[PDB]
């Protein structure tokens, strides 16, 4: 029992995504999230590319309901922006319109990784904008819970040239050691560890903890191979982690005696007495309560040292990275 | 906790604090069929229905408040004929339950709860059984989400109230009643017209007057538009007078018949 005049009036007025946008065979990505398309306005009062996400499943899912709820309130230059929501009544599919990010850190790093067989003005700028975006979210009690290069987008040519855009779409490379020891809850510290891993990856072009129930032995073994096994003094409440007895069963301090972040970063040509390393060490702290916060990280003298970070991460240069291939 | 201190940048504040004259002008559509008095009695009735649904589903009071705002927002702009409020009420609870991260209430659990609450606690108004099925809910959810402009996060007075009484150090004496008066304001238009903190202060003032606690020195020290609080207080006092004179159980069958029913298709 719904009013007919009300029904036909809305149906008449309702903007349909197929009518407004051209996206046929422009599928930029598929995943858990759903399908993402590089789109353009058909009624050409706009020539910027837009990212257009059809959500996985039907109807207003639990996932779909949270994404819409949060992004509709969020506004910050280093966090991805929701432009419009289309509710397609026929098939009950939900569409989400975003601005289009040409690049991301997964591809940028892989490109430099291929270039062997990464400018430090860019690195500092990348890190700063990541920390600025997370500080905004953390301030609003919004955790990311899955930070990694692929989720750190970077805008291509346009009015937002080279601005970082934090986004959110089976590897444990960026996962903090407390989660690996069975931490019940996500935290702001867990996001900071992942930022530390990324910053290590930006400097070296290598994932610092590369590898491959909550417990994961070989991933822990890699962390200790790089960081060293932590002293009781370094992380006191490690004893209170649910998987501490399993850790003590499987691992021995003696194994990682000649291991440190200093020794690791020397092997990948980064000086241990640089302001960049001392910040990295403060981000990659084993004890969650001994990691600096995103606000504190932004206040590090590293960002006052030459070269200063820039709004355009690319610093006005020609961009050597290739555009997104369609799927 | 998410977006806690973002009210002045939020979609609630920027889009869903409405002008009273804009609100009353849109209401004149429905006032052809109903009295001003009778329209208010519908608001109170469906506020109780939504409360009863949330209680039956063991939902927290903040989830219930959010659902009540969604309901209020929908009919603030649109007519009572457009969608049946009997359908909209449980749809609002269903949508709010997802947003506030309790869970997707089961299809069977929602429709049983909607059937049971009306059969048990509202048989005086509704003689016939709850006719709608889960496909009607899922359709209605799309219309609701669209009209609210995807604005799902809603701020409520329970948080600022809590902070205010802790500042006073009168949590044990004042919090129960003041919290209880915050619940009653959802009978009125107040949450569409004022920020949550302003309602909370008004409720706290009435709790002080009722229990004969002096807090003028406390209230005078606050940096708020104090005349705007006296508007909210006057609405709260007027509310309890309507309560006294309103017999929901004897009146609502006749008021619900006077509602404009939806036009079916040709
Ligand atoms: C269920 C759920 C899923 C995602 C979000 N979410 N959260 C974020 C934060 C606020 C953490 C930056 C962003 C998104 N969604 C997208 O960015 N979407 C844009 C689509 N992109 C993402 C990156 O990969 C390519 C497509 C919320 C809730």
């Amino acid at each position: 029992k719904m009013d007919y005049d009300f029904k036909v009036k809305l149906s008449s007025e309702r903007e349909r995504v197929e009518d407004l946008f051209e996206y046929e065979g422009c599928k930029v990505g598929r995943g858990t999230y759903g399908h993402v398309y590089k789109a353009k306005r058909k009624d050409g009062k706009d020539d910027k590319d837009y990212a257009l996400k059809q959500i996985e499943g039907t109807g207003i899912s639990m996932s779909a309901c949270r994404e819409i709820a949060l992004l509709r309130e969020l506004k910050h230059p280093n966090v991805i922006s929701l432009q419009k929501v289309f509710l397609s009544h026929a098939d009950r599919k939900v569409w989400l319109l975003f601005d289009y990010a040409e690049h991301d850190l997964w591809h940028i790093i892989k490109f430099h990784r291929a270039s062997k067989a990464l400018p430090r003005g860019m690195v500092k700028s990348l890190l700063y904008q990541i920390l600025d975006g997370i500080h905004y979210l953390h301030a609003n009690w919004v955790l990311h819970r899955d930070l990694k290069p692929a989720n750190i987008l970077v805008m291509g040519e346009g009015p937002e040239r080279g601005r970082v855009k934090i986004a959110d779409m089976v590897t444990f490379w960026y996962r903090a050691p407390e989660l690996l020891l069975g931490a019940r809850h996500y935290t702001k510290a867990i996001d900071i560890w992942a930022i530390g891993c990324i910053f290590a990856e930006l400097l070296t072009s290598e994932p610092i903890f590369h590898c491959r129930n909550p417990y994961h032995h070989d991933q822990l073994d890699r962390i200790f191979n790089v960081m060293g096994f932590p002293a009781d003094k370094d992380w006191e409440d490690i004893k209170k982690m649910p998987e501490h007895s399993t850790l003590m069963k499987d691992f021995r301090r003696n194994t990682y005696t000649n291991c440190s972040l200093i020794k690791y970063m020397e092997k990948h040509k980064v000086k241990p007495d640089s302001k960049a390393f001392h910040l990295l060490q403060k981000l990659l702290t084993m004890d969650p309560i001994k990691r600096i916060t995103s606000e504190q990280a932004m206040q590090d003298p590293y960002f006052l040292e030459d070269p200063l970070p820039t709004s355009d991460v690319f610093a006005g240069c020609q961009i050597p990275y290739p555009k997104r291939e369609f799927l | 906790k998410a977006m806690a201190g973002n009210f002045w940048q939020s979609s609630h504040y920027l889009q869903w604090i409405l002008d009273k004259q804009d609100l009353l002008k849109e209401r004149q559509k429905d006032l052809k069929f109903l009295s001003e008095e009778e329209y208010w009695k519908l608001q109170i009735f469906f506020t109780n229905v939504i409360q009863a649904l949330g209680e039956h589903l063991k939902l927290r009071q903040q989830v219930i408040a959010t659902a009540t705002v969604y309901f209020k927002r929908f009919y603030a702009r649109y007519s009572l004929k457009s969608i049946d409020p009997v359908l909209m009420a449980p749809t609002c609870v269903f949508l709010a339950s997802k947003v506030e991260e309790f869970g997707v209430v089961s299809n069977t659990r929602l429709i049983a709860a909607a059937t049971s609450v009306l059969k048990t606690r509202f048989s005086y108004a509704f003689p016939k059984e709850f006719p709608y099925r889960m496909n009607h809910i899922l359709e209605c959810e799309f219309y609701l989400l669209e009209l609210m402009d995807c604005c799902l996060i809603v701020y409520h007075p329970y948080r600022p109230l809590l902070q205010y009484v802790q500042d006073m150090g009168q949590e044990d004496m004042l919090l129960p009643l003041a919290w209880r008066i915050v619940n009653d304001t959802y009978r009125t238009d107040l949450c569409l017209l004022y920020p949550p903190f302003m309602i909370a202060l008004a409720c706290l003032h009435v709790a002080c007057v009722v229990q004969q606690k002096d807090a003028r020195q406390w209230f005078a020290e606050l940096s708020v538009d104090m005349e705007k609080i006296l508007e909210i207080i006057r609405v709260i006092l007027k509310l309890y007078e309507q309560w006294k004179n309103f017999d929901e159980r004897k009146e609502m069958a006749t008021i619900l018949s006077k509602m404009p029913k939806p036009k079916p298709p040709p």
